[PDB]
């Protein structure tokens, strides 16, 4: 169990020795040395020692083999983004088996200066993702304010980890901008991917990120449907990365071991079980009740008017933290993990949970409407959008509508106001009434930026009530799709011809065309290659010709950027066999 | 038909290749190996022919290594390369175990910057394939002379 | 021997290779009656696993039970020790006591990747366990969406039954997911389809008090109107079990508290034989007539009698509900309230 060492076979010039390993101890950069009675102490070498879930009395221990190769040795993952109705996946290379990579690391943990506390899991990965909080507050710059659609092709293109990691360190490359902090997660999961404590990148739709401790959220709007004013302590955000690890927790009560979401604090980090998430038991971490608030709390909507009076307005109930998902195991799908956070809604012991909870945080319509708004809305096209009024009151009644449209950042960040509308209507006889309208891009008022989302809001204000109602949705944009024809098994060392066809949806015709392809073990580093212009009627297949040189399982990825649009990607997987002998 | 494009080139991702690591010193031993083909049969093979441990040692026709001496070189070679390495082709930390990966992904390079036509690769695919002998093995072949690869393939 | 079990469990290959050196004795069971190859494919211990396999290991050794270790070891979800036990031969289809598949259990648990492996193996999609629920019953019931998602694209007849007449979309509202219902709602599904029993998915939504599907079924178009085989409605059975919300919603959104049923009772009539107090003021400040006649002509009154809770009374008189009705037998307000 403790250090030993034996000599096994023996050859008169050669020795063979087996040096074996404490299952509790102190990683980083070793040295060995050997020490006769007689002479000086000799330096053998150097190694370094990491972590392994294939032992089964270490603490940190997975027992399945398949979890450990998708969350620990694994380097192709994917991101989910969008909206929960329609979530696209982006690939990604963390590339954390470099060179460098293990020894960056280090050199991040060295700044500690408490060495034994090093042989311990929890405290290194405290200590790690304070440090990594305060390094992306320190290196992120915000975006440019100016417009730069030229240049927007460089802004918001992504190609991986380590060089992120290394204009962290150095500052030597692009910075990465307020446009997409979201990284962090996926460069912690990276570094601990890297150190051998095991790891998974999930993500939250519609979460509460900003002020906690309260279960209420306010928000402001205008008197024609918009957000006077920008921003607010506490929103709802459309999606939050966060980041999981599996370990077991000792120093805890018994019965909490498992999965841990790391998070950071505005410093002091720390882990939380999900059970313990799921249970609510406040007093066991002091972030344990602002995350568990941050999934199921309630908002409410103010009216802001001309006197600068607010008022309370009657809106349908929307949903926070729901669909949380991330990358299946040995395969390219998604998969939710939401019953491991939340128990079903409108369950006895969900009631009992939150009548808990809230014992705990007590000691510290004549008219409605409601709205049809479909999914996915295409680029350069239109849509259709319904609204339908129920009045219950006997007399008639008038009322003014208002319909607002504009685009917002993914941090609840107000992006661009695009469009409004205001009309008058006339409610009779208590029955319902169903109003279809359309959205066409041509009568918007500006261009969408590269990276946001559409809110669509409704107000209807009764005229002699003044208690009025509101109902708000919001719509990603899509993009035309992408073929990849392949076959499905290669040998290795042999020629491979791909093939990438597009079709131009788009009502304009498109210039500059720019596409790139890279791989891990296909291609060296990226290529490139420019074509004609492409006329709406008309599409354009091209094709490519390669061979694979590392036996497995692979992917790669095509990027194309043009005038309309600039980082639209897909990828293909692909398994390659060993010649035969 | 389908159009075979053009390619482009634009550096921008250059900076995203560029560790830190710093490599260490290390001494460097030149071999340097060139076609020739045998006078029993008719097949090209990679023969060696200098080493530069200290000075640049030859091999000769009888098999023996000769004296170390200066290096002098000569006008054109110099012209040449400057002329070739101007316009040449980099491969930088390139992650492979095998010549032949190599071989490929240089292939693929030149095809990438038109150096070379598509028609040629298997030709020059083949040749950069062939067994390299040493040292040992020259009193076993009886002699060897220079030979060019052709289109034909002999 | 029964230590040969703890050899399975920490992989000691070479205390193993001399028990089976001596011993000719391939498989022995504990008091259980497990063999050790159960453990090995629990534990994913495979080099003993593999000892194991090289003599006498009979695939299909099935105890009293049933459970073949191809049955735990879809439980427990171990890909490689699927991959080998089919490499070395196995009988796919078989049956537990239960008549469980491996495909059922491999629903149950979530494990997508194994039952993509199984159906590519040639394992039935269509099958019946004891009560004859389909593995998408379950998979639907562990709340695993991909997992639906697959063998919706391979094969599955989505309107599907089983002894007691459940389509997937049943068990989705009695278990409480959205997810599986708007995918099972967009791929294909039919709202009418009724149990034996004659209740809606509406009904099961008033009945678990889910609220997102009970959104989605009417968004999608499932009718307001319903009969029940007994002659209810989905707003009697909200009214019956309790839930405010629901009633307010399902009330909100287009609703006849006028309704008799094939006795004549409304919702306040079928509540204030329970007497919920929120549901009864919310269907009492919409159009409603308190004045009414239940199957035997009992005024709300009467029902409200036997209960003895008192303020639901007060709320009916502020309506007043008179006393001087009385039912057809003779019974009045102060009879029932003087018999109970």
């Amino acid at each position: 169990k403790w250090w030993s060492a034996v000599v096994e076979e023996r050859d008169a010039q050669s020795w063979t020795i087996s040096v074996t390993t404490p299952a509790d101890a102190v990683i980083g950069h070793y040295s060995l040395l050997l020490q006769v009675s007689g002479r000086k102490q000799l330096l053998l070498g150097q190694f370094t020692l990491l972590f392994n879930p294939w032992n089964r009395e270490d603490a940190v221990f997975l027992k399945n083999e398949a979890q450990r190769m998708e969350y620990l040795l694994n380097q192709n993952g994917l991101i989910y983004l969008g909206t929960a109705d329609c979530i696209q996946a982006e690939s990604w290379d963390f590339g954390q088996f470099e060179g460098d990579v293990i020894d960056l690391s280090l050199r991040l943990l060295s700044k500690d200066k408490q060495v034994e506390k090093w042989s311990q899991p929890v405290h290194v990965a405290r200590v790690l993702g304070a440090l990594l909080h305060f390094l992306k507050e320190q290196r992120v710059l915000p975006t440019p304010q100016t417009q730069a659609t030229q240049e927007g092709a460089l802004l918001n293109k992504r190609r991986g980890s380590v060089p992120i990691l290394r204009q962290w360190l150095t500052g030597r490359g692009r910075p990465v901008y307020d446009g997409q902090a979201w990284v962090l997660a996926a460069v912690a999961c990276t570094v601990l991917r890297c150190l051998g404590i095991p790891a998974r990148v999930v993500t939250t739709f519609a979460s509460a990120q900003g002020t906690g401790g309260r279960l209420l959220i306010d928000e402001y709007y205008n008197e024609e449907g918009l957000q006077n004013g920008e921003g607010q302590r506490g929103r709802i955000w459309i999606f939050q990365t966060s980041t999981e690890c599996w370990m077991t927790r000792p120093a805890l009560p018994q019965g909490y071991d498992g999965w841990q979401i790391l998070h950071p604090s505005a410093g002091s980090c720390d882990l939380v079980p999900v059970r313990a998430v799921k249970e609510g038991t406040l007093g066991l971490t002091p972030a344990v009740s602002d995350l568990f608030a941050a999934i199921n709390a309630s908002c409410v909507v103010w009216k802001c008017c001309e006197d600068g009076t607010l008022e309370l307005t009657d809106s349908n109930t929307k949903y926070v933290g729901n669909n949380i998902s991330t990358k299946g195991v040995g395969s390219d799908r998604c998969e939710d993990i939401t019953q491991n956070y939340k128990y079903p809604e409108g369950s006895l012991q969900e009631k009992e949970v939150l009548e808990r909870v809230e014992k705990e945080k007590m000691e510290r319509s004549p008219l409605y409407l409601l709205l049809k708004a479909p999914s996915s809305l295409p680029l350069r096209g239109d849509a259709q959008i319904s609204v339908t009024l129920v009045n219950h009151s006997e007399q008639e009644k008038a009322v003014q509508l208002a319909i607002g449209v504009q685009a917002v950042h993914y941090n609840g960040v107000l992006a661009a106001k695009l469009w409004r509308k205001k009309l008058h209507l006339t409610l009779s006889a208590n029955l319902e009434k169903i109003i279809t309208i359309g959205l066409f891009f041509s009568n918007f008022e500006r261009n969408p930026p590269e990276n946001t989302f559409l809110r669509l809001t409704a107000m209807a204000t009764h005229s002699e009530s003044n208690l009025s109602c509101f109902a708000q949705e919001d719509i990603a944009i899509c993009r035309p799709h992408l073929a990849i024809k392949m076959p499905e098994k290669a040998e290795q060392y042999q020629p491979l011809t791909a093939s990438v066809s597009l079709q131009n949806s788009l009502d304009a015709p498109m210039e500059d065309c720019v596409i790139s392809i890279l791989g891990r073990g296909l291609i060296h580093r990226e290529r490139s290659y420019r074509f004609r212009s492409v006329w709406p009627e008309n599409t354009m297949c091209a094709k490519f010709q390669f061979t694979p040189t590392h036996v497995g399982l692979q992917r790669l990825t095509v990027e194309v950027d043009c005038n309309m649009f600039q980082n639209l990607t897909n990828y293909k997987s692909v398994t390659v066999v060993a010649p035969e002998l | 038909q389908m159009e075979e494009p053009a390619a482009h080139d634009t550096e921008a991702t250059a900076t995203d290749y560029h560790t830190t690591s710093h490599p260490g010193t290390h001494k460097v031993y030149v071999e340097l190996q060139e076609l020739v083909m045998d006078e029993k049969n008719q097949e090209l093979r990679w023969m060696e022919a200098a080493r530069w441990v200290q000075l640049e040692e030859n091999l000769g026709e009888n098999g023996a290594w000769g004296r170390p001496h200066l290096s002098h070189l000569t006008f054109w070679s110099l012209l040449e390369l400057r002329r070739v390495f101007t316009k040449g082709t980099v491969l930088l930390d390139l992650q492979e175990t095998s010549l032949a990966g190599v071989a490929n992904q240089l292939l693929d390079r030149f095809i990438f910057e038109d150096q070379i036509r598509p028609q040629d690769r298997e030709e020059l695919l083949r040749a950069l394939l062939l067994k390299h002998s040493h040292a040992g093995e020259l009193e076993a072949l009886g002699g060897v002379k220079p030979a060019v690869l052709t289109r034909s393939g002999d | 021997l029964p230590a040969l079990h703890i050899a399975a469990r920490n992989d000691d290959t070479r205390t193993a290779a001399v028990l089976l050196q001596n011993d000719p004795n391939p498989d022995v069971l504990s008091k259980t009656g497990f063999t050790p190859l159960h453990i090995a494919a629990h534990y994913e211990n495979l080099n003993v696993a593999q000892l194991l396999l090289n003599r006498g290991a009979s695939v299909n050794f099935t105890p009293q039970n049933g459970i073949t270790p191809l049955h735990i070891a879809s439980r427990r979800g171990n890909v490689i020790m699927v991959r080998l036990l089919l490499d070395r031969g196995a009988q796919i289809e078989t049956k537990t006591k239960d008549e469980l598949t491996p495909l059922h259990c491999a629903a149950r648990n979530g494990h997508v990747r194994i039952s993509e492996i199984l159906l590519d193996h040639g394992a039935p999609i269509q099958a019946k366990t004891k009560n004859g629920l389909s593995p998408i019953h379950m998979a639907a019931q562990g709340d695993h969406l991909d997992c639906v998602r697959l063998l919706l694209q391979y094969d599955a007849e989505i309107d599907d039954i089983t002894l007691d007449h459940l389509t997937p979309l049943h068990v989705a509202a009695h278990c409480g997911h959205h997810r599986v219902a708007k995918v099972l709602l967009d791929k294909g599904a039919k709202p009418n389809s009724r149990a034996l029993n004659g209740f809606t998915p509406l009904h099961i939504a008033c009945k678990k008090n889910h609220v997102r599907v009970m959104e989605l079924l009417l968004k999608t178009g499932a009718s307001i109107d319903a009969v029940t085989e007994s002659g209810l409605t989905p707003l009697h059975v909200a009214s019956f079990m309790g839930h405010l919300p629901i009633v307010k919603n399902l009330l909100q959104r287009g609703a006849s508290p006028n309704v008799s049923n094939v006795k004549v009772e409304t919702p306040l009539h079928m509540a204030a034989r329970a007497g919920h107090t929120e549901v009864a003021k919310y269907l009492l400040q919409n159009k409603a007539k308190v004045n009414a006649k239940a199957k035997d002509d009992q005024t709300p009154l009467h029902c409200a009698a036997r209960i003895g809770h008192t303020n639901m009374v007060k709320l009916l008189l502020e309506n007043n509900a008179n006393p001087n009705l009385a039912t057809t037998a003779g019974h009045t307000p102060l009879h029932i309230a003087a018999r109970e």
